[PDB]
């Protein structure tokens, strides 16, 4: 009855989606071929909820997902993988050529000739949805497709569906680590064209997750599989309230209401506290208070910033498993007494709490321990302003020389648009500076 | 399905191409008969990038073999893999260009370019989507220089929106193999800057130095130089035909590495390279791969990066490895060697990772650098050029073929402008 | 001896549709307030009463819009109601006086698409532009100087299209045979141009009309007749004395008139395919020109000016390098719908006011 449509854009989006749908299938008992063997014990039962999986007459469960990367390699890895029989064959490739880390290509030149097909498939998938809530868009700043085509898709979805929630899971560029030299241009242009259309953008950083895996999980050499598994756990924590019973439910429209004070500052950070190996799962209690304290440690944040350099505007704590509301109350009360954790005066409330009975799954072949309770946190802070400013400085250092700019104007873009984007980014910075100021009367 | 059309011009281009088709055919499990006998199923799923299917699961290279001396074509035919090439793609004349750029560009090459372009059009229009062309040739020789530049110009006219990939052997600093090397090299560079997206500069003395110093070879024939170059050419397009954690096609490399349109002359490298005996003493890991990869002594262009600044480098890894190691190493190299990277590009390293290593290796890496030190190449040629052009040392062999002195002057001016631009971006803040 | 590059700005009038919408809304907004011949205000304040009422009770809590106008100063400004003669008298007549004195000169048009560059330079049969007036006055002054000096005109007219040169007065000449070659003294010397020799107003205007007929032009939804090429007209005027005592006082000069294709915005355009490719090439050429402007303005970049990034900048090298008086006509559209592009066309123009060159009178024989 409830449902949401996941959209995976680019290589990062597709691989995160692979992790996410592996986790979902394990959570609901779906086999890789789409069959649910739990029907052999409880015929007609509901272990696979139709928030994500559409059921056919034969008993096959089809995920409500759309995959796009403008390149055949990543999707072809799915079509010949272990989950080839799960997804509908309409996994979309306009890969006659990729975007080449170019915003213009994935938005103006090659982003067209696929957009109509993608929106047609999204329309077909939504027409089966009796009570669609919103879209979960997975992409990455810095790529060609993930920036440009995601901006175009968000622009078209804002017209086709209007006041429908559009949550984004985006890979922010790291302060130091990067795999391309044109990440600032793509990120700035994406943000400029995306601010007016998204409702809430959950942000993670690969460098921070590398640090988390190194310190907490004792993985010296993590690949993207570990990062995608952690992001999958976070997404599962966010969407658990639509699927399983709980003491306190959270709908998809609740996140934007609670985490977004003003329209232009909808950039919360995400973190997942009980990241621990099986060996270190012993020797600790992993109580509600300890995990909630771990949520607020700067070391455990998944965006390379420090909340201590700013003020908390909003916080949303989603609990899973053997969690009692009294313990959550005591933990948040303990957090509110810390002088190192500041909140803006215009928000004396701060916290939202959700509680769910379903604990997380083990994902065999993974690295996380089987903890019997867990917490995800979504925190909107002003410290993210720093993470913006660095990009802006980087942008300037290139744009003063017009480095790599000809690749963008060679695909239909006008030079002045660069400046216009940067200016919109300046205003955004100022907005943060105006938001985190003590009021007077 | 991205597809590449491969053009071979001159003796040097043809030998490099023969070795390269040997390497690629071994990579995809294609035998000298054109039939498949490999093991992995990933070898066929992107065979279309370089091969066409003919009848009996026979795979024919999408190669075009060009020369003006018939001997090279007979040498290619009688080689181990001479029987896989399409017989109609052997386009060749009778008399060579005479180590004369004008003969191969205006007089002799002009009479044979039409057949080559007919074959190019036949091969290019038989693809679902052409990614681009790649040409292997040499500067400092008649047929390679002249025909390669003429073909590049005409293909650019016909196909302005596709990638052009020139793997070229430049004149060497100490010893030359032609008396009139500076004229051909200057005119070739003048034609290359205006009609190519990326040029991979190779120098024979750098390859000799690598073979003697690193591989401990005492008789490095041209087969070994072709081996090294062929490994580089395979490394460049690895992500086009195999899956990986982080892909990168030719256009992405061109976008990330060419900050300004005319600065597209690159310095390649390959790792690991060890002697047959010293392999057992070395642990093959990413920290060692990147250490060898960024070494000044491993570059293939005989131009020291340490005399300039890197505008942008690209590293393409192959094999199962962690992303954290690659990111940390490409950050540590920049942090430790910050004086050798331009400070107005915040991140000078492009990274790509492919999951399928070469056949006998567990790990490999390909370097493609773009640095201002490449000016030391052009400057040298320019000096030699003017030393011959002041006295008109050999001009009557070129003006006798219909060339004007204005072409020489324009080529010299263009190369000097390129040198000036490189010097500007070296000394900047 | 120094000479600065003068910048004149022209504001085109509203189209019929835009005029209707703006007039109804005012009863859409004019965003360029021409307050003086040398001074305009871009997006002036107090021209939107709803914004005034909202900001009067919104003390800078958030921006949501522009906070402060832009103030621009140029050599001369032309409003919507200007005619062709006023532009001609104050933009290029001194340049013709200079070319007939012995100093090279150029006038070139820049701006966004649909701003009135071809109208300013070429015009229409019922409203001639700069070229018609300039040639008419040139030949009139020739008739004035008859029996005192011998004046010879050599006319050349080419276009840059997709980084290829075409001779507008001699079609069927292949693009491969038109190449730019710098000699030992850095003279441009485009190869294989017609170099026609008119001797009357009727001949020169017929020749120029035949040239204009061969320009590449197609609809692009910004205007039904959009130029897709950079058109360059060169007029070499050579003056000899009739005394017979021929000395170094023989003179020769060049008047250049250049119409540039317009910048196409990406966020607000519907041009897909070959039109978009042409716009991409035009944008590349204009970016190269902008790089040349920035390099010439900055003392720190004097080691290298990227003239060779495009053929347009190479043909414009002579103007900015030395020995030429330069006029830039910057065309703008005064509407909020074109807020973004216009700003850039103003901002670039501002930088272009800082270029200075050295002029030397030409002598021959
Ligand atoms: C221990 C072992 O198995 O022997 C190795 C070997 O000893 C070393 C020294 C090999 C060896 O290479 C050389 O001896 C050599 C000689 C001249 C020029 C270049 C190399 C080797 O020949 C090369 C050969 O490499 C391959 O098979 C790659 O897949 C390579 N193949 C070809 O080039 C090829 C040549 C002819 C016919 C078919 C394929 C390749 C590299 C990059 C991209 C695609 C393919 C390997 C593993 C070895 C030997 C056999 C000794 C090295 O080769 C490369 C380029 O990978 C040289 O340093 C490396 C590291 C290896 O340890
Ligand atoms: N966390 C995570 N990040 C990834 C993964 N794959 C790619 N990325 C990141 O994605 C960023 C760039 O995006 P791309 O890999 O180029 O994908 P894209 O957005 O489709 O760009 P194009 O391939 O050019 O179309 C890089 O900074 C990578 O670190 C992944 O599996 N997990
Ligand atoms: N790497 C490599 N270079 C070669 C080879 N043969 C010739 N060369 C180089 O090519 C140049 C000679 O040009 P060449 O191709 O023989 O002239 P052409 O036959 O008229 O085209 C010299 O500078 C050589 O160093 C080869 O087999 N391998
Ligand atoms: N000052 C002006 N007066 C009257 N019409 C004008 C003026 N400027 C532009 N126009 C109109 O704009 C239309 C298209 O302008 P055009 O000059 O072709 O654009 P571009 O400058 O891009 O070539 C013409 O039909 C012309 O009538
Ligand atoms: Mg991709
Ligand atoms: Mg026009």
């Amino acid at each position: 009855m409830r449902e949401c449509i996941s959209i995976h854009v680019g290589q990062a989006g597709v691989q995160i989606g692979n992790a996410c749908w592996e986790l979902y299938c394990l959570e609901h008992g779906i086999q890789p071929d789409g069959q649910m063997p739990s029907d052999k014990t409880i015929g007609g039962g509901d272990d696979s909820f139709n928030t994500f999986f559409s059921e056919t007459g034969a008993g096959k469960h089809v995920p409500r997902a759309v995959f796009v990367d403008l390149e055949p390699t990543v999707i072809d890895e799915v079509r010949t993988g272990t989950y080839r029989q799960l997804f509908h064959p309409e996994q979309l490739i306009t890969g006659k050529e990729d975007a080449a880390n170019n915003y213009a290509r994935g938005h103006y030149t090659i982003g067209k000739e696929i957009i109509d097909l993608v929106l047609d498939r999204i329309r077909k998938l939504a027409d089966q949805c009796t009570g669609l809530q919103g879209f979960l868009v997975f992409h990455s700043f810095g790529g060609g497709t993930g920036s440009g085509f995601t901006s175009l898709l968000m622009e078209r979805l804002s017209v086709d569906y209007g006041k429908k929630s559009k949550l984004e899971f985006s890979i922010y560029p790291a302060p130091q680590v990067s795999t391309a030299v044109v990440e600032p241009y793509n990120s700035i242009l994406t943000t400029h064209t995306t601010l007016e259309h998204s409702d809430c953008a959950f942000m993670v950083d690969n460098e921070a997750i590398y640090d988390i895996c190194r310190r907490n999980l004792d993985i010296e050499r993590p690949t993207y599989t570990n990062l995608n598994r952690l992001i999958s756990q976070i997404v599962s924590s966010i969407t658990a309230s639509l699927r399983f019973d709980g003491a306190l439910n959270v709908d998809l429209t609740e996140f934007q209401t609670n985490l977004v004070p003003y329209p232009r500052i909808h950039f919360p950070l995400a973190t997942y506290a009980p990241v621990i190996s099986a060996e270190k799962a012993y020797h600790e209690q992993l109580s509600v208070a300890e995990i909630t304290n771990a949520c607020f440690e700067p070391a455990n944040q998944m965006v390379k910033c420090d909340p201590r350099h700013g003020k908390y505007m909003a916080c949303c704590l989603l609990y899973r498993g053997d969690v009692v509301p009294k313990d959550v109350n005591a933990a948040i009360a303990t957090i509110k007494t810390k002088r190192s954790i500041q909140f803006v005066d215009w928000c004396p409330t701060g916290f939202k709490v959700g509680i769910n009975y379903q604990p997380p799954t083990v994902v065999p072949g993974g690295d996380l321990a089987k903890v019997q309770r867990a917490v995800c946190m979504l925190s909107n802070t002003t410290a993210i302003a720093e993470a913006w400013a660095r990009l802006d400085h980087k942008f300037d250092l290139m744009y003063a020389k017009r480095a790599f700019v000809h690749w963008y104007v060679g695909e239909g873009m006008e030079e002045g648009e660069f400046s216009e984007a940067r200016e919109d980014m300046a205003a955004l910075e100022k907005d943060y500076e105006e938001v985190g100021v003590d009021s007077v009367e | 399905m991205r597809e590449i059309v491969h053009i071979q011009a001159g003796q040097c281009g043809n030998q490099i191409g023969a070795k390269f088709w040997e390497v690629i055919s071994d990579e995809h499990g294609i035998d000298p008969t054109g039939s498949y006998h490999g093991d992995s199923d990933l070898q066929l799923e992107r065979i279309n990038v370089y091969y066409n299917e003919a009848t009996g699961n026979k795979y024919v290279p999408r190669a075009i073999l060009v020369d003006l001396e018939p001997g090279t074509m007979d040498s290619v035919r009688s080689g181990p893999f001479g029987q896989i090439f399409r017989p109609d793609n052997f386009v060749f004349g009778q008399s060579g260009a005479g180590n004369n750029w004008a003969k191969g560009h205006y007089t002799e090459g002009a009479e044979l370019v039409d057949s080559v372009l007919d074959v190019v059009r036949k091969e290019s229009e038989s693809c679902d989507c052409l990614q681009g062309f790649q040409l292997t040739h040499s500067l400092g020789g008649g047929t390679g220089s002249g025909m390669g530049t003429l073909l590049i110009s005409k293909i650019r006219e016909e196909y302005p929106d596709r990638i052009m990939n020139t793997f070229s052997v430049m004149p060497s600093p100490k010893v030359s193999d032609t008396v009139v090397e500076p004229y051909n090299a200057t005119l070739s560079v003048h034609q290359l800057v205006e009609n190519t997206d990326e040029t991979y500069c190779i120098d024979n003395e750098a390859l000799y130095d690598i073979c003697f110093r690193t591989l401990k070879l005492t008789t490095p024939t041209y087969g070994d130089l072709n081996h090294l170059v062929s490994a580089t050419m395979s490394g460049v397009t690895t992500c086009l035909r195999f899956p990986g954690q982080l892909n990168a096609d030719l256009r992405k490399l061109a976008v990330n590495m060419v900050p300004f349109p005319r600065l597209h002359f690159f310095m390649p490298g390959f790792a690991p390279l060890t002697s047959r005996g010293s392999q057992q003493y070395r642990a093959l890991t990413v920290p060692e791969l990147t250490q060898q990869m960024f070494d000044s002594k491993n570059m293939m262009a005989a131009c020291d990066p340490r005399h300039g600044r890197y505008l942008t480098v690209a590293a393409i890894f192959r094999g199962r490895m962690s992303m954290k190691e690659v990111d940390e190493q490409m950050l540590n190299v920049q942090n430790k060697n910050s004086s050798y990277f331009v400070e107005w590009i915040p991140n000078n390293v492009k990274t790509a990772v492919c999951d399928i290593p070469p056949r006998g290796l567990k790990m490999s890496a390909t370097f493609i650098g773009n640095s201002t030190a490449i000016q030391e190449l052009f400057k040298r040629i320019s000096e030699q050029f003017t030393a011959m052009f002041r006295r008109k040392a050999f001009l009557h062999w070129y003006t006798g073929e219909g060339m004007d002195e204005m072409e020489f002057t324009e080529a010299e001016s263009n190369m000097n402008d390129l040198v000036s631009e490189y010097q500007q971006y070296q000394d900047a803040t | 001896k120094q000479s600065s590059i003068s910048v004149a700005v022209r504001v085109r009038p509203f189209t019929e549709a835009e005029s209707n919408r703006l007039v109804k809304i005012d009863n859409l907004r004019k965003i360029i307030n021409v307050v003086d011949d040398r001074m305009l205000i871009f997006d002036p304040p107090e021209t939107n009463p709803l914004t005034k009422m909202q900001r009067n009770a919104f003390p800078n809590s958030f921006k949501g819009s522009r906070i402060r106008e832009h103030r621009f100063v140029f050599d001369r400004l032309f409003d919507e109601d200007c005619t062709q003669d006023q532009v001609y008298r104050n933009t290029t007549q001194p340049l013709l006086d200079s070319v007939l004195d012995g100093y090279n000169a150029t006038v070139f048009a820049y701006g966004a698409t649909g701003c009135g560059k071809t109208h300013t330079i070429s015009g229409t049969p019922e409203d001639p532009g700069v070229i018609f007036l300039t040639m008419k006055e040139l030949y009139n002054r020739i008739e004035e100087l008859k029996d005192t000096k011998i004046i010879d005109i050599s006319l050349s007219y080419l276009e840059i299209y997709n980084e290829t040169i075409r001779d507008l007065l001699n079609p069927m000449t292949q693009c491969k045979n038109l190449v730019i070659r710098e000699d030992a003294n850095n003279k441009i010397s485009v190869s294989n141009l017609s170099r026609h020799r008119p001797n009357s107003v009727e001949e020169v205007m017929q020749l120029i009309l035949e040239g204009n007929k061969n320009r590449t032009c197609s609809p692009t939804e910004a205007n039904a007749t959009s130029s897709r090429s950079h058109a360059v007209l060169q007029i070499n005027v050579i003056q000899k004395d009739r005394t017979g005592d021929i000395t170094e006082e023989h003179t020769f000069a060049t008047l250049s008139i250049i119409d540039l294709a317009g910048s196409e915005r990406a966020a607000a355009t519907k041009n897909r395919g070959a039109r978009l490719n042409e716009g991409a090439n035009i944008n590349k050429s204009l970016l190269a020109l902008g790089n040349c402007i920035n390099a010439l303005c900055d003392p720190r970049r004097r080691n290298h000016v990227p003239y060779r990034d495009s053929k347009l900048t190479r043909l414009l090298k002579f103007s900015l390098g030395g020995n030429c008086k330069t006029v830039m006509i910057v065309c703008v559209s005064p509407s909020s719908q074109h807020y973004d592009e216009t700003l850039n066309t103003l901002k670039y123009a501002d930088r272009a006011k800082e270029i200075k060159t050295k002029l030397i009178r030409n002598q021959h024989n």
